RNA sequence: GGUUUCUCUUCAGAUCGCAUAAAUCUUUCGCCUUUUACUAAAGAUUUCCGUGGAGAGGAACAACCCCAAUUUUUUGAGGCCUUGCUUUGGCAAGGCUA
């Protein structure tokens, strides 16, 4: 043993304002590497694979459209999770800016999910969470809709309380509300946040506000029909909260009309979603047809570009609070000052921390 | 949206310029934009009737008062049209 | 001093007993097992010598038919029982001490 | 011609319940940690035996220090199912060796009882969720009575469409079941391309037969390991087709006979 | 009726002009509801358009370029030039 | 639809408004409706003749709305 | 194409030929016998295709 | 302008055909007087049972009512005086208005 386009990839690293430098972290098993591959897929049409674990890291960059249509190149440090390769982990955590935490919906946070919000936050990093694999709630523990949504919450407040415990500062409380944290099933080709979820939600109905929608569906409130206006407790009609009835509710029914209901009740059902599908594309079976309603309907990955671009550093942002620690010195005369500009001149302070062997 | 609104929209970040009602020119960086083309600019360069060019912090114009909007060479790259 | 290695072991509810069984042959200290929150799972928290640490996750998987499985990381030292310095100590050169 | 079946969910549901008894109940590969077919290239290529796996030929066939008696700690002695586990830490020489290792998550579904109870229904199984903390949070929640309303169009996204039907809980079944019923169209086999006992002898711990029927076990597993391991791609092709060109001369016929019939004249004809 | 007629000037040249009274000579990539015009390596021409003159053609011309109008001002459309195949 | 000027972080700051008629006027903008009409105190209108006289809050009119540029870093 | 005969063409042949002794075929004698190197191709294509119990 | 079917021609499986048989050669191995028939490992190569791709024909059946004051089919952007300018043409500036 990318012709007008890899100019743009060049603007875009020119601009130094549209790039995010993220580290998808996690634990073992808990969906990376098939969020970067079904990724790639979206953006290109064009000893591991038998160990069915990773064990070294690889790197990719990509140009992602946000719920605004402005490109960014994201920078993405797929990691391994194995406890024993924190190694690393720690690698990518240096040359990157924020960090993209995949939890288990139906484990939880075990060993390695908060052993690395522990390295995240003592390195000073971004925290964004994902909670992924999300139909092993319905299909498999088949969860009434309100528990899972107790289930969920249980979840966040858990990874709440230990990012509390190792860093002094209550600067961030992670809740979807502030754009935190993406719902996700990465094979089922769905990612969504609240944002994401309710400008759906406008853009195929009418013309609601789709912002102030948002700041109103996780986390106990609940609404009322008539006065068509969300309220805090006062529902007798033992209803559900917000979350439930609008975004949980709706995306069971999704579900249990795919793989139940496929030859009867599906077309009606798709009708009243917008989605139209081929005779052909309706003879596939339940999973690629599950996803490909799902990827028909929730759109690409909005989800997670969205909440990124919201709370990455952007490395002209970026550099500052990082050379702190990076740097020796940190910012004395000259060189800390000259990388904190993130400007393309001069000084030339680069931090290699990899290397790849080529196999030949 | 229109075509022309999410190239305008995607435009913002990068270099850019516009042709007012008035008769007036203003470039800068991409500040804001949205499809009401209410367009917010930052640290623009700012051209009068006569031509007397100066320096702008930062502005936000409705998206009736421009007449035409100039952008880099970047966009011209949705191809299907 | 020598180090130790804390394992995390999920588990079906019956296979409890099972890894119990393994944690003693090695010296465990099994500290905690607890339910998983809307799952049909227990977690179990334990120590064990990173001496005896070797083979421990194959040899729980087999006796459990792959149900249970563990990660292990170092977390703290430890005194070793003996006396490292007395001559009145000979070694059987083979059986375990 | 008959290839390309295509079936109704309560097709396969019945289907499936009436060769229930022909069928793994397993759901996941864990099951077959060391007992997948990498698992036993190995054991072959080391010519170390798991217990209750296949025994092969060895493939090919003085001092040391690292045995030295006097340098060892002995705390547990190793074993083979550990220097199967990880081929390359453990031995020495390890070649055409394959390396194995899966940690697969543990697939958790909930075989219900009845087809009386809902669906989606909380399991007395699953543990009950009870989660505590805290005085729990408060949030950035934007209060009302400031203002805000939802237009008298928009709804719960399909709130005319019932939770669940009928159906539901047996197309959840349907999801993780053996090979052939997890789908819902393919192609056709032949007849002798469909073996019907293999799952069977493909497990773990048969525990308590006779010394007979466990030798019987691990002969099909070596059957089974050497088909896979000695398998080649066909790497050619030329297509004679006999009873085509047969049919195109002049001398043979073409009909329809009684099974039974044909049979008593295959016989006749080779006495 | 038959939504073509658009297209049909789209994509290839074109002449725009605005309620200004000034031409942009253009590739007509696409339009908009608004009647939006994202046209690109256009040319602002003031004085007059070049028409086979013995005199010259090119007078008070820029290069505008990725031009970007809103349909406001949408006066006068005709085809200037045919496509470049780039 | 329906979207409101992105005045939020721009509320409470001092900018100058030119509008239809070469009409030029300086003024704190705190408040306004989506349809882009403006609501700013201390307005004080700068005449062609240049005398900046000063007429307090009014409805800063987005209908002929041409332009307004604060006086701060928004 | 080349369609179907009816079956009692092949039962006649067959009932006829019976068990070739009498000397009115004496000439299907040379292709009866050279046909013998197929015959494990028709015990094979006739046992693949068994009535399987559920089947009269 | 499509499916099903039949026939005719032509090109491939690189993890397959979710199944899995025999043969040849070369080298070790075990049966033991000889050879076939065997053992059971490795390697190199073939045959047989199935499949795919392409194309040609031929066949059967589907089928020639309210609407605008920030972006265009309502918009009051109106005039002139003077000045300066430029070769006239024309450009810019202030005011008067009703
Ligand atoms: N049920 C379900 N499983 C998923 C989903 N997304 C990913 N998976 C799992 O993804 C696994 C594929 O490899 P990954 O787990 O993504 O790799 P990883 O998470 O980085 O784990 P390591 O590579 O060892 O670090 C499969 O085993 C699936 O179990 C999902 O949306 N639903
Ligand atoms: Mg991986
Ligand atoms: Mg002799």
């Amino acid at each position: 043993t990318t012709v007008y386009e890899m100019d743009f990839l060049a603007d875009l690293m020119d601009n130094s304002e549209l790039i995010r430098n993220v580290t998808l972290c996690g634990h073992l098993h808990h969906g990376k590497t098939c969020f970067v591959d079904c990724l790639i897929e979206q953006t290109h049409p064009e000893t591991e694979q038998e160990r069915g674990v990773g064990i070294k890291s690889t790197p990719v960059t990509v140009v992602l459209p946000d719920t605004k249509g402005k490109s960014y190149l994201f920078n993405i440090m797929d990691t391994p999770g194995h406890v024993n390769f924190s190694d690393e982990v720690t690698a990518g955590l240096r040359i990157s800016d924020g960090v993209v935490l995949f939890i288990d919906a139906a484990e939880g946070v075990m060993l390695n999910t908060e052993r690395l919000i522990k390295h995240a936050v003592q390195e000073r990093l971004a925290v964004t969470v994902c909670i992924n694999k999300i139909d092993r709630l319905i299909l498999e523990l088949k969860l009434p809709p309100t528990d899972a949504y107790y289930k969920l919450r249980h979840i966040v407040d858990e990874v709440n309380g230990l990012i509390s415990m190792y860093s002094t500062d209550e600067n961030l409380i992670l809740s979807p509300l502030l754009g935190n944290v993406c719902f996700s099933s990465s094979q089922y080709s769905i990612c969504f946040t609240l944002g994401s979820f309710a400008k759906i939600y406008a853009d195929t109905f009418g013309d609601i506000n789709y912002q102030e929608f948002a700041k109103r569906l996780w986390g106990d409130i609940y609404f009322n029909p008539k006065t068509r206006k969300f309220t805090k407790k006062a529902p007798t009609s033992s209803s559900q909260r917000s979350f439930v009835e609008f975004i949980l509710e709706p995306l069971y029914k999704i579900l249990a009309q795919v793989v139940g209901d496929v030859d009867t009740s599906l077309p009606r059902t798709l009708d009243e979603l917008g989605i139209h599908l081929t005779k052909e594309e309706l003879k596939l079976n339940i999973r690629p047809l599950l996803r490909l309603v799902c990827k028909k309907f929730f759109g690409e990955f909005t989800g997670f570009v969205d909440m990124c671009v919201q709370h990455i550093p952007s490395p002209k942002v970026g550099a500052k609070p990082k050379i702190e620690h990076t740097y020796t010195g940190g910012v004395d005369s000259d060189l800390g000052e000259a990388m904190s500009d993130c400007d393309p001149d001069g000084p030339l302070m680069c931090h290699t921390t990899k290397m790849y062997s080529t196999d030949d | 949206i229109g075509v022309p609104i999410k190239v305008l929209h995607e435009a913002e970040g990068h270099i850019v310029t516009c042709e007012t009602n008035t008769g007036e020119v203003y470039r800068g960086k991409l500040i804001e934009a949205e499809d009401n083309m209410n367009c917010q600019m930052s640290n623009i360069t700012v051209t009068y009737r006569d031509g007397r060019v100066a320096q702008l912090e930062q502005v936000y114009i409705r998206g009736s008062k421009i007449r035409f909007l100039i952008l880099p060479d970047m966009l011209k790259n949705m191809l299907k049209s | 001093m020598e180090p130790y290695y804390f394992v995390e072991v999920q588990a079906p509810a019956d296979c409890v007993s099972a890894v119990y069984t393994v944690l003693a042959r090695r010296r465990g200290h099994v500290t905690q097992d607890a339910p998983i929150p809307g799952s049909p799972l227990y977690t179990i928290k334990a120590f064990i010598p990173a001496i005896d640490s070797f083979g421990f996750e194959t040899d729980l998987r087999t006796h459990t038919q792959g149900q249970a499985f563990s990660l292990s990381v170092f977390h703290h030292w430890q005194i070793v029982p003996g006396d490292p310095l007395d001559k009145s100590i000979v070694i059987r050169p083979l059986e375990p001490q | 011609t008959y290839q390309r079946w295509q079936f109704t969910l309560p097709m396969m549901s019945t289907l499936y319940r009436l060769a229930n008894q022909l069928l793994t109940d397993l759901v996941d590969d864990n099951y077959f940690y060391l007992f997948d077919l990498k698992a036993f290239f190995t054991s072959k290529a080391l010519n170390m035996a798991i217990p209750g796996g296949p025994k092969f030929e060895p493939l090919v066939r003085d001092w040391n220090e690292f045995n030295d008696i006097n340098k060892i700690i002995i705390r547990q002695p190793i074993r083979t199912e550990y220097k199967i586990a990880f081929p390359y830490l453990y031995n020495n020489l390890p070649h055409h060796v394959h390396l194995t290792w899966y940690h697969t998550p543990n697939v958790v579904f909930i075989k219900t009882e009845d087809p009386d109870l809902p669906a989606f229904y909380f399991d007395p199984l699953i543990n009950p969720i009870s989660h505590r903390h805290s005085v729990k949070s408060q949030e950035p929640l934007p209060d009302d009575d400031e203002e805000f309303e939802l237009p008298e169009f928009v709804e719960p996204f399909l709130k005319d469409t019932p939770l669940y039907t009928d159906n539901t809980a047996n197309g959840i079944a349907l999801l993780w079941a053996p090979r052939p019923f997890n789908l819902r169209s393919g192609r056709t086999r032949r007849a002798l391309d469909i073996p019907l006992v293999k799952n069977w002898y493909r497990e773990h711990c048969p525990a308590g037969q006779p010394v007979k029927v466990r030798v019987s076990y691990q002969k099909l597993l070596k059957y089974y390991v050497l088909n896979a391991l000695k398998h080649r791609p066909p790497k050619a092709q030329k297509k004679r087709y006999l009873f085509r060109s047969f049919k195109a001369t002049k001398f043979f016929q073409s009909t329809k006979l009684d099974w039974v019939e044909v049979g008593l004249q295959v016989c006749r004809q080779g006495y | 009726g038959k939504s073509s007629k658009m297209l049909q000037h789209i994509d290839y040249r074109m002449r725009c002009i605005l309620q200004d009274g000034r031409i942009f000579i253009g590739t007509f990539k696409a339009f908009d509801k608004h009647m939006n015009l994202i046209l690109c390596d256009c040319d602002e021409f003031r004085k007059i358009k070049p028409k086979n003159s013995k005199q010259a053609e090119r007078e008070e011309k820029r290069v505008l370029g990725l031009v970007l109008l809103r349909g406001e001002n949408l006066v006068s459309m005709t085809v200037e030039g045919p496509p470049p195949k780039d | 639809k329906a979207h409101p000027p992105e005045l939020k972080k721009f509320m409470d700051k001092k900018l100058s408004l030119k509008l239809n008629g070469g009409r030029h006027v300086q003024g704190i903008l705190r408040g306004f409706d989506p349809f882009m009409n403006l609501v700013i105190d201390e307005c004080v209108e700068m005449a062609t003749s240049g005398q900046q006289n000063n007429i307090g809050m009014v409805v800063i009119r987005g209908n002929s709305i041409i332009m307004l540029e604060a006086l701060e870093r928004v | 194409q080349k369609e179907d005969m009816p079956p009692e063409h092949v039962r006649k042949i067959i009932r006829d030929h019976g068990d070739m002794t009498n000397r009115k075929f004496r000439h299907d004698k040379r292709v009866y016998l050279g046909a013998l190197k197929y015959m494990p191709h028709a015990v094979l294509k006739l046992l693949e295709n068994m009535p399987m119990p559920w089947e009269q």
